[PDB]
RNA sequence: GCUGGGGCGGCGCGCCUGCUACACCGGACCGCAGGCGUCCCACGGCGGGCUCAGCGAGGACGGAGACCUCCCGCGGAGCAGAAGGGCACAAGCCCGCCCGACCCGCGCCCCCCGUGCCGGCGCGGGCCGCGAAAGCGGGGCCUACCGAUCCUUCGCCGCCCCGGCCGCGGGCGCGGAGGUGGCAGAAAAGUUACCACAGGGAUAACUGGCUUGUGGCCGCCGAGCGCCCGCAGCGACGCGGCUUUUUGAUCCUUCGAUGUCGGCUCUUCCUACCGUCCGCGCGCACCGGCGCGGAAGCGUCGGAUUGUUCACCCGUUCAAGGGAUCGUGAGCUGGGUUUAGACCGUCGUGAGACAGGUUAGUUUUACCCUACUGGCCCCGGGGCCAGAGCACGGCGGGCCAGUACGA
RNA sequence: AAACACAGCGUCGCGAGGGCCGCACCCGGCGCUGGCGCGACGUGAUUUCUGCCCAGUGCCACGACCGUCACCGUGAAGCGAUCCGCCGAAGCCCUGGUAAACGGCGGGAGUAACUAUGACUCUCUUAAGGUAGCCAAAUGCCUCGUCGGGCAAUUUCCGACGUGCAUGAAUGGACCAACGAGGAUCCCACUGUCCCGAGCCGCGCCUCCGCGAGCCUCCAGCCUCGGGAACGGGCGAGGGCCGG
RNA sequence: GGAGGCCCGCCGCGGUGCUGACGCGCAGAUCGCUCGUCGGAGCCGGGCAUGGGGGCGAAAGACUCAUCGAACCGCCUGGUAGCUGGUUGCCUCCGAAAUGUCUCCCAGGACAGCCGCCGCCCCGCAGUUGCGGCCCGUAGAGCGCUGGCCGGCGGGAGCGGGGCCUCGCCCGCCCCCCAAACUCCGAAGGGCCGCGCCGCCCCGCCGCUGGCCUGGGCGGGGCGGGCGAAUGCGGGCGGCGCGUGGGCCCCUCCUGGUAAGCAGGACGGGCGAGGCGGGACGAUCCGGACGCCGGGCCAGGGUGCGCCGCCGGGGCCCGCGGAACGGCGUCGGCCGGUCCCGACAGCAGCCGAAUCGGCCGGCCCGGAAAAUGGAGCGCGCCGGAGCCCCGGACCCGCGCCCGGCCGCCGCGCGCGGCGGGUAGGAGG
RNA sequence: AGUUCGGCCAUCCUACGGCGGAAACUCCUUAACUCGUUCCGAAUUAAGAAGAGAAGCGCCGUCAGGCCCCGCCAGUACUGCGAUCGGAGACGUCGUGGGAACACGGGGUGCCGAACU
């Protein structure tokens, strides 16, 4: 039929992966959060307290609460032609520290460490802004080359 | 007859519907015998092989596979005696065709099953026949009379193995003449080289 | 007499016809899920704060 | 109420699992396979201990299975009921103690207008259970198992009865229960063939259109039949097409109406050819038959019963099939179908019903435009010709001849 | 008209202080009446008949008061409003009667010296299991039933047959002389109904003098094919056509 | 002798058949023949009685003054209608929806969405690519799991059939073919998030948290440094209110059905509400989206004549919608044999060079049938005026460019950009 | 080298052979006490120190099964965007982007951290 229970089409999504069934590591309750902290959700289907709607598999938000046993997570949804922010109770086994700024991060650190560096020394600062690949330079190249043809059918 | 003409299941329309919990009350397939011949027959023997292929992406009933396996088998079988061959029907039919029988018209049309098809691809072959020198004579004239009860266009090749096996000729030989082939009542495989030893 | 029962055809267009609206920028900050123990202490320091107490005097 | 017209039937009319569904979310059908309106003071909470199904081998009144023992056993068992997920010093089984299947108050998720309802989750306080303790516990591992305003009834603590006080009684603020399954929730049986009203081609019955299952016609192959001999004549098992002269499927046009069956009368057209014409083949001596190709000029009739189309029989110069708004009602007729009278049977309490039978029952208007048939709008006598029309078919007798041919 | 009426037949109620009906009230009709009467119903001359069922529904008991079933009245309690008991008319319930009241009226097996059938036996079962009669009927689906008559030939007609989809006894059964602008089949006579049409008479029509309307009307008024709201006068492409 | 709801029949009283005439009538029921009855339950005149949910009825729902399955007159009453019809000057600026939920709801509404007008404020944006992090179980693939399915060959503890033997069940290997409700694997494709402030030191508050001098949160003060992908471009918020809630078509992807110009869904576009050229002819196809004009260039499609516009070069060559299946029609190929040591066709003799078999391709021929006379648009053409390819031209949609003018919106006030519109809204 | 407590959870698992112990761990001995077994000191609880590498444990081996990495499979299968390209259709082709799986071949077979001996 169409029903809409709250475990709607979850036949694949919320089954453990292959040889990977049974309790979670401890490393999933031992590890801190901090508010305003990037996390993904991504639901354990062995653990049913504290457990998110299927909508929420796969997304990426803050934390706005520390509690003591879950976390609140805000995420932006699109409905019809709006986005709306959805704050929603999470427990520890569905989720994760995000990577979404490690990047940017790592960026700031080295733009940083470069500046000091050529200060000291007084060298000419280089350009510190990405590039998207520009076309390549010239170039000589030597000949041993191989004759290429077609081959009959 | 009793049936309506092919011509209302030549393609393939509909996802494969097998027989099963879901589908229950379907009618036993015409077809019931898939290997004629000497099908004991050393690999030794029967060196060399022809198929009928598939130029079409259709669907093939079981009365048809009925009908081209009784021309092809008595042909062969009256030319050149009951024991020089090796007959494989290579397709088998799994899919399940339905009838909506005729108060109501389109109005809860589901259909209820009537009988059973093959699904065949472009390529693929449908027949394939092992044969002795003494019969290679006429298995292609027993491939061209089965080729006129299977709907579209098809094409009768010599294959290069050796019977049913997946050796070409030359290179069965050769690994004969170099001792490197386990033997079966039809087939050859190649030596182990893995495992444990004694 | 049979109607249509479905259809989202013309739905992705309506939507993007004035953008896809944000949240506000207080919707952010509000308070209107957090552990009441947490909110309790911040207003009793804001408030013991000579440098950011608004109490009178 | 929904509804491939309505009715009969069914209930995607409130909910749940998997698929349809095309790897975020969403996604239709009287789509597919199914389920729910319950069951349990333990089948619930917690702690401890343990490991299941089963293979192999052994014990014997004892066998295909009782019970016992060892071995290996990733779950192949069990966990209330659908289906899908989950679970091994456990979420399973056994034992011990218990009642968190509690009280007060908030927020969020799902469906979604970001309203309600069911269900779930996260918290702040109170009081408790188990455990050495850390801990866990707002029922039965998760996804279904349920209900507004008004009224009634019950429970704690208080307030009002307005000129005062007292005792009964009434009312009020908060929370449960009594129910609306058509489940966002009127209090509700038929019939009309005596009949209406407003509308509808958003929707049936008759023409036309798309389709061709069914009906009809035609090819290919060659297992066999035919004394022997696949093809003189046939041709199974299979496969490929065509037609709209059957019946279905659909609902595009037409409900401010295109007069709805058959017969009678009259014209024209098709060919997929029944006799006659011209050829060829035969399992063609003759007679008579059968097959194939070209060919639509002529012919294809008179009667008994039936409204019949159809069918069936008698007879003859021996008797194909179809189309044209299922050709033809301001051409007729009115036998049938199909208003209002009446009868029978079956059905219904009854009014009434019946693709059951029977009998009686107004058929209106051309003078307009066009088409068609003839006739006119004067011009000498005799002729020729473009264009248009078009008409000789069938059956016998005599001579050939009781001949050719043939026993 | 086969419809209604009808004479005849049958049932039911009532003895006047009654029955049936009218009617807002006061008062009326049958009734200037009295059971050989009045009122209410069904069947429908004559002849011959009119079977079984009172479980259902209906009606009736000068049957019975078992249980239930009002106000009023009365007892207890109470400050009083009130509340709880008793009391218990008709009706229903209970016990009987009634079908010319409404209506109803069965299945499956086995069986006789060829076969066939089944007088006979067993079995389930109802309130009762369709009797006398009649029938492919104005009533039989299958069905244009089977056999006979009549015809050259008959889905019509008549006579038989009968496990009758779904005949049947005053919701009357069967039969019937006389009668019928009733429905149906056949025979004689007669004929333009027909084979197959022809000729004629009067009136209209038509031409003239006099008189002189209605309906209807987007505009217009020749065809074939195409496409198109799927059958065009107009649109695309062709073919024809003085005007009146 | 003269009875009778007896018989034939005139006037009367009726109303059978012709389904006659008439049917813009003589007539809002008549006329002609034919017909039923004619001493009785007969026919006719006048007076009187019965009144509308009432009367009267030998019963047809008949009649009750052309009116009856409930008369006529006036008033309540301009009764109600989610339903059909109509709704009256101009120009300019903007411009939809045919969808979600609820509804005795399904030919109607409410709330949301889409749009107009009126504003207000000053706070960087995006239907895009690049770089970085995470998510999904579809196509394909496969048979390890859940199921299904052809055989071949080996081992035999146990069991069966049959003659210590011989095939079976069982164990092992091998093998043919599969799944919308199978998955160990797994794309293309999608979705979500990030891409400037950072680093160091010190200080304050907490009624939260810790064995502590621990943490976390919120603030203050000093020092150093700096704007760290591309491309384009100003953003955000509120009030009031209308129409719409029957949709259809194309592309690609699907479901039911033998199929359908059938029914039901999905991303993007179109018609609705889009002028113009072409596709002979068409709401939607191919181009191109519109103020009034002059000039130029040219998209799509074409260039015998109708009818604006053409040549050159290479190859093939009997133009209905159309299949299985046939062809020794012609042209072009691929793979194999035999041949001056003499092939093929008519061992040796006669000749004196190609020949034989299989599998294809292009264009053709057969297979190939309907009803008024007719349609590659017509006429026609056919070593083309046909088909495939290469090169250079030509024709014309104000579509694009240049110039003039009109209006609207902007503006360094010098000028610049733009102009379709149903339902609907606003200004002059 | 060993033990206690851990992190990631097979390159660490499974089967079968072999090597080793000074210290450590283990196997071992007893049932008065404590606590214990639907019955059993088997398990478990308490109390010990005569034996031992025979197991467990650490290490080695196997044309080992499994697990892990690289290549080939293969620019193949499939696919996003554009096409009046071919074909009656079923399907295919071209341009411009992305790009597998099985199978097969070669190799490999636990590290990391804090405290004690
Ligand atoms: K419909
Ligand atoms: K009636
Ligand atoms: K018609
Ligand atoms: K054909
Ligand atoms: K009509
Ligand atoms: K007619
Ligand atoms: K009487
Ligand atoms: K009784
Ligand atoms: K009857
Ligand atoms: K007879
Ligand atoms: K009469
Ligand atoms: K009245
Ligand atoms: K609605
Ligand atoms: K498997
Ligand atoms: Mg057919
Ligand atoms: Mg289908
Ligand atoms: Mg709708
Ligand atoms: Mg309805
Ligand atoms: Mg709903
Ligand atoms: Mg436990
Ligand atoms: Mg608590
Ligand atoms: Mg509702
Ligand atoms: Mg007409
Ligand atoms: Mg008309
Ligand atoms: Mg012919
Ligand atoms: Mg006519
Ligand atoms: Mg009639
Ligand atoms: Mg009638
Ligand atoms: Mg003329
Ligand atoms: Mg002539
Ligand atoms: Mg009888
Ligand atoms: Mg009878
Ligand atoms: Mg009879
Ligand atoms: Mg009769
Ligand atoms: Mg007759
Ligand atoms: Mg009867
Ligand atoms: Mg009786
Ligand atoms: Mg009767
Ligand atoms: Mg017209
Ligand atoms: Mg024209
Ligand atoms: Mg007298
Ligand atoms: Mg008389
Ligand atoms: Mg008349
Ligand atoms: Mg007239
Ligand atoms: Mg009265
Ligand atoms: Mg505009
Ligand atoms: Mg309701
Ligand atoms: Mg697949
Ligand atoms: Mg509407
Ligand atoms: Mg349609
Ligand atoms: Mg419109
Ligand atoms: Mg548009
Ligand atoms: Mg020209
Ligand atoms: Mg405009
Ligand atoms: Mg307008
Ligand atoms: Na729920
Ligand atoms: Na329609
Ligand atoms: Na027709
Ligand atoms: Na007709
Ligand atoms: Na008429
Ligand atoms: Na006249
Ligand atoms: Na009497
Ligand atoms: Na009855
Ligand atoms: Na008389
Ligand atoms: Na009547
Ligand atoms: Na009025
Ligand atoms: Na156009």
């Amino acid at each position: 039929t169409h029903s809409q229970g709250y475990r709607c089409k979850t036949r694949y999504c919320f089954a453990r992966k292959f040889r990977r069934h049974g309790m979670a590591n401890l490393t999933t309750y031992n590890r801190v959060y901090k508010l305003g902290q990037y996390v993904n959700i991504k639901v354990n289907g062995a653990y049913h307290k504290g457990m998110p709607h299927r909508y929420y598999n796969g997304r990426t938000g803050t934390i706005f609460n520390i509690g003591p046993r879950a976390l609140g997570v805000q995420i932006q949804k699109r409905v019809r032609g709006r986005i709306m922010l959805k704050r929603i109770n999470v427990r520890l086994e569905h989720v994760h520290p995000s990577d979404c700024r490690k990047n940017h991060l790592e960026r700031v650190a080295a733009n940083d460490a470069a500046r000091r560096l050529a200060k000291e020394t007084g060298q000419p600062v280089p350009c510190l802004k990405r590039q998207n690949a520009l076309p390549r330079a010239a170039h000589v190249v030597s000949i041993a080359s191989a004759i290429d043809i077609t081959p009959l059918k | 007859m009793g049936r309506r003409p092919a011509r209302c299941y030549r393609y393939q329309k509909n996802k494969p519907y097998p027989k099963s919990r879901f589908c229950r009350g379907v009618p036993d397939p015409k077809i019931r015998y898939f290997d004629l011949g000497n099908r004991r027959a050393k690999v030794n023997d029967f060196p060399y092989c022809f198929h009928l292929l598939s130029g079409e992406k259709e669907q093939v009933s079981s009365e048809a596979l009925e009908a081209c396996r009784i021309a092809c088998n008595k042909y062969i079988a009256k030319k050149a005696g009951k024991d020089s061959f090796h007959l494989r029907i290579r397709v088998h039919p799994f899919h399940v065709i339905r009838i909506n029988k005729m108060q109501t018209g389109m109005r809860g049309a589901w259909g209820k099953p009537q009988g059973t098809v093959a699904r065949v691809s472009i390529g693929q072959p449908l027949l394939s026949v092992r044969c002795r020198a003494s019969a290679k004579d006429y298995v292609k004239d027993a491939l061209r009379r089965a080729k006129f009860k299977i709907p579209g266009r098809q094409a009768i090749v010599e294959s290069r193995n050796w019977g049913f096996t997946e050796f070409t000729k030359e290179e069965y030989e050769d690994l004969r003449e170099r001792g490197e082939l386990q033997y079966d009542g039809n087939n050859a495989h190649r030596i182990s080289r893995k495992g444990p030893l004694n | 007499a049979k109607l249509k029962n479905h259809t989202s055809k013309n739905q992705n267009r309506k939507d993007h016809r004035n953008g896809i609206k944000k949240p506000k920028k207080s919707a952010y900050t509000s308070h209107k899920g957090m552990c009441p123990k947490y909110l309790r202490n911040l207003r009793r320091s804001r408030a013991n704060d000579p440098r950011q107490s608004l109490r009178p005097n």
